[PDB]
This record gives C-alpha cells, sequence and structure tokens, in this order.
C-alpha cells in the first residue's frame, strides 16, 4: 500500500474481571515480514514492553510482568494482530499500542492506541521492574524557542547502541526520532541528534520549534524484556 | 540468545547505505551497530551468510597452506630463501584479501561509516591479491631474465598502488560503480598479458606452451572475465530475483572464484617453482 498504517480497536469501558480483546490492523507492507510488539502506558506513565509476537513463526516473547494478564494471537489472513488482557484489574486502565519492529525493536510504526478503562461504576497484584534500567534525566525542561536541549539515557548494563528516542504529543502515540544511537528516522528534522556508545545516550535538539513540546521516551532493545525511559516532560516558553 | 535479538528484513526498508543488489529481496541483515551481533550472524542465514564462509573458510586454508610452504624442506628449492619470499608475498596477499573480505561483509551493517571504512578494505584487498600474484610468477619467468622482472614489478606495484587509490574514492563503492570496480580490477589482472607477451616474444610458442604458461593462463583470463562478468552482470540473480537471495547469488559465486583461482595460480606458480627445481639455477 501507500504508507504503513496500523490500526487498532475503538475504546473500551469494562466490569473488573472481565476480558478485552485488542485488535491491530497492519496494512501498506507484508504482514508476516515484521514481529508486531505490545506497548502499555498507564495515566501520566511512561511505556511498558508488554511483549512481541512473530506473525510468521507465531512465536510469542512476553514481558514478566504480563506473562499472566496478556496473549498474543494473530490473522496472517486478514492481516491483523491481537492481544488478550484477562481478569482486568484498576490497574489495566491503559492505552496499550501496536507498535511494529524492523529487523531489530525500535518501533518506526505506532497504532493510535486503544484505552482500556475497568470501571465497577455500573455494578489486584503490582508493578515490578526487572532487568535493564533505564534511567532519563532531566524528568521535565522548560526551554525557549530557539535554545538547544541535552536529554540523557542511563542503561544498568550495556546496551550496545541499541537505543531508540521516542517523542509523544498529547493523548498521541510516540512517534521514533533516532535508532541505533545516531541513526536519523526518516521525516524527522535535523535538529534531533541522537549521540552516545556504551551505557550512557544522549539526545540533542538544536533551535527548538513550538511543535518541539511533548514527552521523550529512550528505549533498549539490546535485552529483553525491552524497557523505556521514565521520560522528559519539554514545554516551550518561547 | 535475548541479546541482540534481530530479524531478516526485505530490500525495500533496508537504508540506503545497505542498498546494494535490488535483486536480493529478502533475507538482509537490519543495521545493528553491534559487533557482537554481526560476529553471531555469521551463525546465521541472511544474504551475506554464503559470503561470510566462502572466504572465512578460503583464509584459514590459504593461512595453513601458507605456515606448511614455509616449512618445506630447504632441499625442494634452489633459492629456498628468494622462492620463499616470493611466495610468502602471495599468500600475505591471498591472506590479506580474503580476511579483509569476509570481515567487511561480517561488519557490513554496523553501521555507514564501519561500511564504508571495511568496503575501503574490501577492495584493496583484492588489489593487494593481484599484486601478490604476480610476485612469484613474474619472477619464474623472468628467473634468467632480471630486467623485465624488475621493470613489470614495478608497473604491477604502481598499477595495484592506483588500484588502491581509486577504491579510497566514495564513488567507487556506489553500486553504479559496479561496472568501474569490474573493469578496474579485470584491467589489473589482464594486465598479465604485457609480461607474457614480452616472454612468448623471447622464450617462443613451444617453450612458453610446452610449460603450461598457456594452458594455466587462458583458465586464469577465464577465471579473470567469466568472474567479472558475473559480478557485474548480478547473474543468476538479474532473471530469477527472489530464490537467489540466501544461495547461489552472483557475490558468493564471485567468492567462489576468488578462492578457485587464487588456488589454481597457486598450482601454477607451484609447478613453475617444482620446474626450476628440475632444471637448477642459472642458465645456458
Ligand atoms: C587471519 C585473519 C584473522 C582475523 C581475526 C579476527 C577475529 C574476530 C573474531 C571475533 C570477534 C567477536 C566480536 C566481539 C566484540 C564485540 C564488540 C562490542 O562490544 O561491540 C558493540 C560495540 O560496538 C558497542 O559497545
Ligand atoms: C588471482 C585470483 C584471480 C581469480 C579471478 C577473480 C575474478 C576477476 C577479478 C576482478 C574483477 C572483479 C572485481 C570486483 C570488484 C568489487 C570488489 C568486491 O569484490 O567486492
Ligand atoms: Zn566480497
Amino acid at each position: 500500500m501507500g504508507e504503513v498504517l496500523l490500526q487498532q480497536s475503538g475504546p473500551e469501558l469494562v466490569k473488573p474481571g472481565a476480558s478485552v480483546r485488542i485488535t491491530c490492523k497492519a496494512s501498506g507492507y507484508t504482514f508476516t515480514d515484521f514481529n508486531m510488539d505490545w506497548v502499555k502506558q498507564s495515566p501520566g506513565k511512561s511505556l511498558e514492553w508488554i511483549g512481541d509476537f512473530n506473525p510468521n513463526s507465531g512465536g510469542s516473547i512476553y514481558n514478566q510482568k504480563f506473562k499472566d494478564k496478556a496473549t498474543f494471537t494473530v490473522d496472517k489472513s486478514s492481516s491483523t494482530a491481537y492481544m488478550e488482557l484477562r481478569s482486568l484489574t484498576f490497574e489495566d486502565t491503559a492505552v496499550y499500542y501496536c507498535a511494529r519492529e524492523t529487523g531489530t525493536a525500535w518501533f518506526a510504526y505506532w497504532g493510535q492506541g486503544t484505552l482500556v478503562t475497568v470501571s465497577a461504576a455500573g455494578g489486584g497484584s503490582g508493578g515490578g521492574g526487572s532487568d535493564i534500567q533505564m534511567t532519563q534525566s532531566p524528568a521535565s525542561l522548560s526551554a525557549s524557542v530557539g535554545e538547544t536541549v541535552t536529554i540523557t539515557c542511563r542503561a544498568s548494563g550495556n546496551i550496545h547502541n541499541f537505543l531508540a528516542w521516542y517523542q509523544q504529543k498529547q493523548g498521541k502515540s510516540p512517534q521514533v526520532l533516532v535508532y541505533n544511537a545516531k541513526t536519523l528516522a526518516d521525516g524527522v528534522p535535523s535538529r534531533f541528534s541522537g549521540s552516545g556508545s556504551g551505557t550512557q545516550y544522549s539526545l540533542k535538539i538544536n533551535s527548538l520549534q513550538p511543535e518541539d513540546f511533548g514527552s521523550y521516551y529512550c528505549q533498549q532493545f539490546w535485552s529483553t524484556p525491552y524497557t523505556f525511559g521514565g521520560g522528559t516532560k519539554l514545554e516551550i516558553n518561547a | 540468545e535475548f541479546e541482540g535479538r534481530w530479524r531478516v528484513i526485505p530490500h525495500d526498508v533496508l537504508p540506503d547505505w545497505l542498498k546494494d543488489n535490488d535483486f536480493l529481496l529478502h533475507g538482509h541483515r537490519p543495521p545493528m551497530p553491534s559487533f557482537r551481533a554481526c560476529f553471531k550472524s555469521i551463525f546465521r542465514i541472511h544474504t551475506e551468510t554464503g559470503n561470510i564462509w566462502t572466504h572465512l573458510l578460503g583464509c584459514v586454508f590459504f593461512l595453513c597452506l601458507g605456515i606448511f610452504y614455509m616449512f618445506r624442506p630447504n632441499i625442494s628449492f634452489v633459492a629456498p630463501l628468494q622462492e620463499k619470499v616470493v611466495f610468502g608475498l602471495f599468500f600475505l596477499g591471498a591472506i590479506l584479501c580474503l580476511s579483509f573480505s569476509w570481515l567487511f561483509h561480517t561488519v557490513y551493517c554496523h553501521s555507514e561509516g564501519v561500511s564504508r571504512l571495511f568496503s575501503k578494505l574490501d577492495y584493496s584487498g583484492i588489489a593487494l591479491l593481484i599484486m601478490g600474484s604476480f610476485v612469484p610468477w613474474l619472477y619464474y619467468s623472468f628467473y634468467c631474465n632480471p630486467q623485465p622482472c624488475f621493470i613489470y614489478l614495478i608497473v604491477i606495484c604502481v598499477l595495484g598502488i592506483a588500484a588502491i587509490i581509486v577504491s579510497q574514492w566514495d564513488m567507487f563503492a556506489t553500486p553504479q560503480y559496479r561496472g568501474v570496480r569490474a573493469g578496474v580490477f579485470l584491467g589489473l589482472g589482464l594486465s598479465g598479458i604485457i609480461p607474457t607477451l614480452h616472454y612468448v616474444i623471447s622464450e617462443g610458442f613451444l617453450k612458453a606452451a610446452t610449460i603450461g604458461q598457456i594452458g594455466w593462463l587462458m583458465l586464469m583470463a577465464s577465471l579473470y572475465i567469466t568472474g567479472a562478468a558475473l559480478y557485474a552482470a548480478r547473474i543468476p540473480e538479474r532473471f530469477f530475483p527472489g530464490k537467489c537471495d540466501i544461495w547461489f547469488h552472483s557475490h558468493q559465486l564471485f567468492h567462489i572464484f576468488v578462492v578457485a583461482g587464487a588456488f589454481v595460480h597457486f598450482h601454477g606458480v607451484s609447478n613453475l617453482q617444482e620446474f626450476r627445481f628440475m632444471i637448477g639455477g642459472g642458465c645456458s
């Protein structure tokens, strides 16, 4: 097709203990050619990697957080990917995304986001943290338009330059800026510059513009489970 | 392992620097800026698997061949120091050529910079193979004719060095210049006719043909031309795009020709050494 588009199902309002089956409709490419990932973002919180699914092999790799909560299925025929969330609790009120991998697990394409709201208005457990810890500095900043800003990402272990930078506008899916630590993605302005080696990486935005506000995230795709950085809220005074 | 997990990717989604052959549609390695991922990929199935192993196995073979040649009894040679240094420069060229190539194909997807730096070593690698192959052959052919032996060695050095300077050029690596590369390296090896004609003019038809100069040289030139034609014309993936992505594409076939061609050349030049042993040193 003309463009790669990931399109998910509409918002869900569910009774606690229900089950939801989220849809991702992939078009614009050979569905089986790339892995599809599932990403959860709780309100006012960072992205979490649910897991990945291989549409060709049919093989799924899950983050142990969601080992019991999520299940990945496919439909190679209709070119759709699914994710079933079961025994839903109030914690599960989050926006769930499908993000398409390319060769390595950096996400060039994202689904619009499905909102699962768990409500008992009509009449469980916690979340941990494992392996590679991604630390983002600063947690928030504000700069006048035309200024230069530098954001850092510090990995607990060596990630071997398998780092990607994302920008998220309000109530929208994140969009990739930099992949492989230095490589600039298509259509991304030259202002964004990714630099770094080993466990310490940085993103520099030069001559920041009014469109630059949003949330910035860094992802490590060297080891599994893939992890995201806490994020940096960027506010533009101008 | 769960570290540096990758998947084969279609041609279309490859960055511009990694897009070399439009005929290899699938099975590509995604750009991974980790030498860890690169060296493990040697044990994975992709577009460069055949390429890596052909020159990785050929490299150890020429090394063991180089090692064994040096340890040959000094009794078997008329001038063991001279012949060993002349054959040595050939193995130095063969081992370097092959080591550079399998290393380049391994680290091909690391970065634009790593590709640029290693591609330059790959091309320069072949120019060292042509320069090195000439040294023993030119030596035995002009054994009792020292002035042309010396002159022809300089022309191969200057031409070979020129080929090394031409390989440094960034436009040289572009897929459009594939033809230029094929011609440049073909010209270098095909420069063998100047010393051959001089040799034929002096030694004689019967004398040059008695010794398998011609039998061996037609074959050399055949591999040289049949070998470059495959590289430049991208046969057989020109027809059959897809299905040739993993096995028997032109680069892979060409890689086989380098190893095959270098062995056959060694065999021809090892015979010249054996003949000189029967004849003994000096001239009438
Ligand atoms: C006669 C020819 C002899 C050639 C010998 C060559 C030997 C090379 C073999 C194996 C090397 C294994 C690679 C292991 C080294 C990986 C380096 C690394 O950490 O890469 C990631 C960085 O880019 C970022 O931190
Ligand atoms: C002494 C061994 C000769 C064996 C024959 C080899 C084929 C002919 C030689 C050169 C012409 C093709 C060169 C291709 C240039 C591109 C570099 C590359 O191989 O990646
Ligand atoms: Zn090669």
